[PDB]
RNA sequence: CGCGAAGAACCUUACCUGGUCUUGACAUCCACGGAAGUUUUCAGAGAUGAGAAUGUGCCUUCGGGAACCGUGAGACAGGUGCUGCAUGGCUGUCGUCAGCUCGUGUUGUGAAAUGUUGGGUUAAGUCCCGCAACGAGCGCAACCCUUAUCCUUUGUUGCCAGCGGUCCGGCCGGGAACUCAAAGGAGACUGCCAGUGAUAAACUGGAGGAAGGUGGGGAUGACGUCAAGUCAUCAUGGCCCUUACGACCAGGGCUACACACGUGCUACAAUGGCGCAUACAAAGAGAAGCGACCUCGCGAGAGCAAGCGGACCUCAUAAAGUGCGUCGUAGUCCGGAUUGGAGUCUGCAACUCGACUCCAUGAAGUCGGAAUCGCUAGUAAUCGUGGAUCAGAAUGCCACGGU
RNA sequence: GCGGCCCGCCGUAA
């Protein structure tokens, strides 16, 4: 984890879309491609489309959820089993 | 080998003692090349089968190693066909290391506290004839012994 | 003066050794006094690669490169001297530096 | 007058000083049984003079540097033995018999390539 | 691939280096590029000379190059105006000023990369191998030499496994130190892929 | 290799040594002990903005003959079979082979 | 099978998904416009598109190169694409084993033989004697490096016996003796003695000497065998793609997991664990880097900042050992895996997927079936230290000393 | 002087 005294790391040009539709309106979920940005509570209550490779795959944001990153969900390998 | 080893090395004797066999004892017995934990050893074991016999530090040594000490033993060399282990005789340096790695090797397997007390506790019973270590002497002269039919060779 | 050093490295000992006599009679020809040229202490480092293109770890060499080091520390420059080693100094992989 | 020895071993070097005095074995500004751990090293150092003029007629002011404990006692009774040498031209007709005049030279192995030690190989389970 | 390679082994005993200069850790990759540069143009641009072996020295703050050749007039030309061409060229490929300078070779026979670079050059006009070396190996042993082994390997016409010849008299030592051994490669391209030559030659032993 | 990685890696130290300068300053106040929030935020918001090959440590150094990407030596610049073969050769001065 | 790889978060990177380009990301050509620029706004995941000022400067010999960009066409470039059974170069292995051949002359109709076989020796086709053979070549040995003993030369940043005071620190004055430093020489050759031996060649002991019988350890690998390995370091003969098998960008993967093998690390304890105090190495590295002294921190670290291109400074406290106290054979104040919480640091960026610190938790494990391998002396076993690759990162690799 | 221990696909350097 970082040091703590550099702060959370947000990828600007995702942040400069949540701001527009926290406000107005625009309740259709993002897409994106940064799986290494943090969960600000601004994000609260909002719908987000993450990549893991081959397609995004939508989250719907909760409270407790808020400081893990964007990639935490959305897993990447596919497995069931051997049978 | 095929060729022969002409020397022997040279060992020096013991610093309290001036005894050649107590250097082999404690060379015998040192494990993972330290010595000064060997030596602090055989000094107390000594020690204390001096104190529990009565005698000096070196006739319950002589003692001890004279209880166990092998005379013949059983080698396979073989002629026509089948094997025919045979008795054979024993020269004083090949007896004298057999016997001191018979004791050690009943020392350690012994659950008495500390290694001190162990090889004290089996030195003693082999002056007094009885243990692990004399039932080895006592088996090899009997299969030894079981084979003289063979010996003429 | 006061201390005047040189310091000489190569890889060879045979112009060094070539380069500290010059150096040393020709300061001497200039006039002051001059001491020992020092052997100081030779640098070594080693190198290992393996040779085969593809496979086969245990297949390596060993190289080396010394360095040789010798210490003039000519004292007292009288006259002349200083102009005499800037304009006889001529060596070819010999590095020399000077100091005050 | 003064004498003069140099014993050396594994990695270690011994300047030896004897003088006609009684009883001196100061090392390196210390005593010889606070200098060496109590082992057999007390006994290596003093083994070449119980044999000729044992400890009585001499002053050992003793320095030594570099190896480790063994190295720096073999050293130290080299150099005492060399030292003795140039006080009595006939002790050679002994001292060499006891064998301390010869330097030993056995040292480390270098590590070679392909092995874990000097002699120790990887191993060997291929089918 | 077992044989060690003779100029190498030698190169403290009785072989001198070919790049003499000192330097410190910051330009040895510096001074290593610039001379292979340098070395790489004065190759391909001296191909039609005869040229053998390129030393290359730093003065401080130069550089100073001698070349090796048996035909010094070609390279020198009518004038100075080509070396100084060359020279104009070498001091671009590298900050510093340069000089130029020339060597002799007397006996054009003995320096093995002429002979091997030769014997490519013969090849490359379709004649056969043998009597190649065969010329070579009597020029050489006339001209007065202790030994002499040459070698050629690859596809020669057939489409068989490449082969391997080579022919040998007189004196080769290679596991003696003392010996002069001189030793050179090169390789020629023709219809059938690439084959290679080897020359070793043996001019006296060094006490 | 082939050639678009040499080229790929000569773009690379170009756009590197062009933004140094700022790059130290950005680090510099990002990482003071006494930048307040809203000029370390804006730091760190700006710092992302340039272009992402530009860090000096997104280089990985290959030997100057090829490009071999692995068995790289910085004392030469040259990968282990180029340096071997000058070694023999005579290229490097003061180069032997060791035995001690 | 800890192999290429001397080091995988992006890059590396070849592979996957999607978004893009077509004389091209890298060269030579042809015709116009054009210092090369530097700052900066927007759309974008980004490639990339739009833009706005900044700029138009040399020799001018008057049009070119310097200067690079931006265009349009065509030769062309570009392929880690297939064939190691088309090849060069470079390695492994039998094997550091003692063998492998030729010229001339003789013998046989001929393939071939002789020499190279025989007696005695040696580490050795190493040497003597004999013999239709007489001589050579590549091999063996020697010439090379290091280690062990002395002698000269030089004496700082290295040394301190004698001298003087000295805070008692080689600290200073001094010294050139000793250690050491790196240059040059001496030394071992069965040299000498006795015995055995075909009055050879050699082999047993002895003296002297630091070293005695190729002193110890390396580097050096004959003719050839295995259609051995590598077209992906590199170079190449053939084919085969050219709006794509070429080129650019962002995310993902090379780290998956019912399982099976190879190579290692730590243990199962009392020759031990824990606490306190103390003592002896060698070899290396250092400028976009080694980083001291002080001050904050329990800690990983942080702030300030000297010195050092280095026998001067930093890395950098060697550990087993040795003295005291405790634990008392107990799955244990043995063992430390897994998991929770809280942090430091490198880096645009530690989710997949880094290394360390603190607190808590504390697993299997009580010496291992059939089987199997390493080592002949400073060697096995054991204990620590350094270096390369490298922003970061070793239980691997390559080196050094103690017992 | 005498204990036991079997097999190895088709073509293929010049």
């Amino acid at each position: 984890p970082r040091s703590l005294k550099k702060g959370p790391f947000i990828d600007l040009h995702l942040l400069k879309k949540v701001e527009k539709a926290v406000e107005s309106g625009d309740k259709k979920p993002l897409r994106t491609w940064s799986r290494r940005s943090t969960i600000f509570p601004n994000m609260i209550g909002l719908t987000i489309a993450v990549h893991n490779g081959r397609q995004h795959v939508p989250v719907f944001v909760t409270d407790e959820m808020v400081g893990h990153k964007l990639g935490e969900f959305a897993p990447t390998r596919t497995y069931r089993g051997h049978a | 080998p095929r060729r022969r080893v002409i020397g022997q090395r040279k060992i020096l004797p013991d610093p309290k003692f001036g005894s050649e066999l107590l250097a082999k004892f404690v060379n015998i017995l040192m494990v993972d090349g330290k010595k000064s934990t060997a030596e602090s050893i055989v000094y107390s074991a000594l020690e204390t089968l001096a104190q529990r016999s009565g005698k000096s530090e070196l006739e319950a040594f002589e003692v001890a190693l004279e209880n166990v000490r092998p005379t013949v033993e059983v080698k396979s060399r073989r002629v026509g066909g089948s094997t025919y282990q045979v008795p054979v005789e024993v020269r004083p340096v090949r007896r004298n290391a057999l016997a001191m790695r018979w004791i050690v090797e009943a020392a350690r397997k012994r659950g008495d506290k500390s290694m001190a007390l162990r090889l004290a506790n089996e030195l003693s019973d082999a002056a007094e004839n009885k243990g692990t270590a004399v039932k080895k002497r006592e088996d090899v002269h009997r299969m030894a012994e079981a084979n003289k039919a063979f010996a003429h060779y | 003066n006061q201390r005047i050093r040189i310091r000489l490295k190569a890889f060879d000992h045979r112009l060094i050794d070539q380069a500290t006599a010059e150096i040393v009679e020709t300061a001497k020809r200039t006039g002051a006094q001059v001491r020992g040229p020092i052997p100081l202490p030779t640098r070594k480092e080693r190198f290992t690669v393996l040779i085969s293109p593809h496979v086969n770890k245990d297949a390596r060499d060993q190289y080396e490169i010394r360095t040789h080091l010798r210490l003039v520390d000519i004292v007292e420059p009288t006259e002349k001297t200083v102009d005499a080693l800037m304009r006889l100094d001529l060596a070819a992989g010999v590095d020399v530096q000077i100091s005050l | 007058n003064q004498y003069y020895g140099t014993g050396r071993r594994k990695s270690s070097a011994a300047r030896v000083f004897i003088k006609p005095g009684n009883g001196k074995i100061v090392i390196n500004q210390r005593s010889l049984e606070q200098y060496f751990g109590r082992e057999t090293a007390r006994m290596v150092v003093r083994q070449p003079l119980e044999l000729v003029d044992m400890v009585e007629k001499l002053d050992l002011y003793i320095t030594v540097k570099g190896g480790g404990i063994s190295g720096q006692a073999g050293a130290i009774r080299h150099g005492i033995t060399r030292a003795l040498m140039e006080y009595d031209e006939s002790l050679r007709s002994e001292l060499r018999k006891a064998g301390f005049v010869t330097r030993d030279a056995r040292q480390v192995e270098r590590k070679k390539v392909g092995l874990r030690k000097a002699r120790r190989r990887p191993q060997f389970s291929k089918r | 691939g077992q044989k060690v390679h003779p100029n190498g082994i030698r190169l403290g005993i009785v072989k001198p280096w070919n790049s003499t200069w000192f330097a410190n850790t910051k330009e040895f990759a510096d001074n290593l590029d610039s001379d292979f540069k340098v070395r790489q143009y004065l190759t391909k641009e001296l191909a039609k000379a005869s040229v053998s072996r390129i030393v290359i020295e730093r003065p401080a703050k130069s550089i100073r190059v001698t070349i090796h050749t048996a035909r010094p007039g070609i390279v020198i030309g009518k004038k100075g105006e080509d070396v100084e061409k060359l020279r104009k060229v070498v001091a671009d490929i590298a900050g510093v000023p340069a000089q130029i300078n020339i060597a002799e070779v007397r006996k054009p026979e003995l320096d093995a990369k002429l002979v091997a670079d030769s014997i490519t050059s013969q090849l490359e006009r379709r004649v056969m191998f043998r009597r190649a070396m065969k010329r070579a190996v009597q020029n050489a042993m006339r001209l007065g030499a202790k030994g002499i082994k040459v070698e050629v390997s690859g596809r020669l016409g057939g489409a068989e496994i490449a082969r391997t010849e080579w022919y040998r008299e007189g004196r080769v030592p290679l596991h003696t130190l003392r010996a002069d051994i001189d030793y050179n490669t090169s390789e020629a391209h023709t219809t059938y892929g690439v084959i290679g030559v080897k020359v070793w030659i043996f001019k006296g032993e060094i006490l | 290799a082939k050639q678009s990685m040499k080229a790929r890696e000569v773009k690379r130290v170009a756009l590197a040594d062009k933004y140094f300068a700022k790059r130290a300053e950005l680090k510099a106040i990002i990482s003071d002990v006494n930048a307040s929030d809203e000029d370390r935020w804006n730091a760190v918001l700006k710092l992302q903005t340039l272009p992402r090959d530009s860090s000096p440590s997104r280089q990985r150094n290959r030997c100057r003959q090829t490009g071999r990407p692995h068995g790289f030596l910085r004392k030469f610049g040259l990968s282990r079979i180029k340096v071997r073969e000058a070694a023999m050769r005579g290229e490097i001065p003061g180069l032997k082979k060791a035995s001690w």
